[PDB]
């Protein structure tokens, strides 16, 4: 889970 | 009384330009600012819907100025990717609470969201958060007299980013070391600030105690606002940090 936060702290 | 050392003072600026760097219109946000009409969040008859959507609209670039934030700050991408997502859900509407509670206009009698939506104390109370909105502008008229400035609103944005106590955390004293570095500079930057407010110190880890009620109360109420409205209603970020 937690696919867009996660996106968002890779980016 | 200790004023920072060459270290914390290095420390001072890495937050303050973080915060700077993130916070919603900075300079521009009493200009750029608009009143939530009278209309929109009246009491009902529960939750009036059309100011629950205003804020369901602005809550994602609330989140994603936090995760800004915390992205700037040296020590919280040495942590692993799974205790930043932790950090983050815990300390993400402390912030936002705050950085709404710092902008708060005695004259209006408001709080600017999004550095650009000013609401009233029964519109954000009507708009789904109920009690909570009584406690962010209860701080946010404490914090007059506190004249805190960026630097010491991006500590406490800190200090509250850096909470070992959230569950399911591995570097629980990795991350408690982070938060006594903050602390300390933030109180040695207090000292050399001269606040003529007795007991200062003390009556700012207060505060500290009321965002983390805050904190705990949103995600209280969220639960709770899983009655009148179905998922689909909250916008994708806001579900992440439950
Ligand atoms: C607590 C806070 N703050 C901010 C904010 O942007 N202001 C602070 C800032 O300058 O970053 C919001 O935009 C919020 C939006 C919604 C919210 O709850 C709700 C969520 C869904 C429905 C109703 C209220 C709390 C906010």
């Amino acid at each position: 889970e937690n696919a867009l936060l996660r996106y968002l702290l890779d980016k | 009384k200790p004023e920072p050392t060459d270290e914390e003072w290095e420390l001072i600026k890495t937050v303050t330009e973080a915060h700077v760097a993130t916070n919603a219109q900075g300079s521009h946000w009493k200009q750029k600012r608009k009143f939530l009409p009278e209309d929109i969040g009246q009491a009902p008859i529960k939750v009036d819907l059309e100011a629950f959507s205003h804020f369901t609209k602005i809550i994602t670039p609330a989140i994603t100025r936090v995760v800004d934030f915390a992205k700037k700050l040296p020590m919280f991408c040495e942590l692993p990717c799974e205790d930043q997502i932790i950090l983050l859900k815990g300390c993400c509407m402390e912030i936002m609470s705050l950085r709404a509670a710092v902008r708060y206009d005695p004259e209006s009698e408001t709080l600017t969201l999004n550095g650009e939506m000013a609401v009233t104390r029964g519109q954000l109370k009507n708009g789904g958060l109920g009690v909570v909105s009584d406690a962010i502008f209860d701080l946010g008229m404490s914090l007059s007299s506190f004249n805190l400035d960026d630097t010491e609103v991006a500590l406490l944005q800190a200090v509250l980013l850096m909470s070992s106590d959230r569950p399911g955390l591995a570097c629980v004293e990795r991350i408690e070391k982070y938060q006594d570095s903050f602390l300390l500079a933030f109180e040695h930057y207090i000292n050399y600030r001269k606040h003529h407010v007795t007991h200062f110190w003390p009556k700012l880890l207060m505060k500290v105690t009321d965002l983390r009620m805050i904190g705990a109360c949103l995600a209280s109420r969220f639960l709770h606002m899983k009655v009148e409205c179905p998922t689909e209603l909250f916008p994708p970020l806001f579900l992440e940090v439950f």
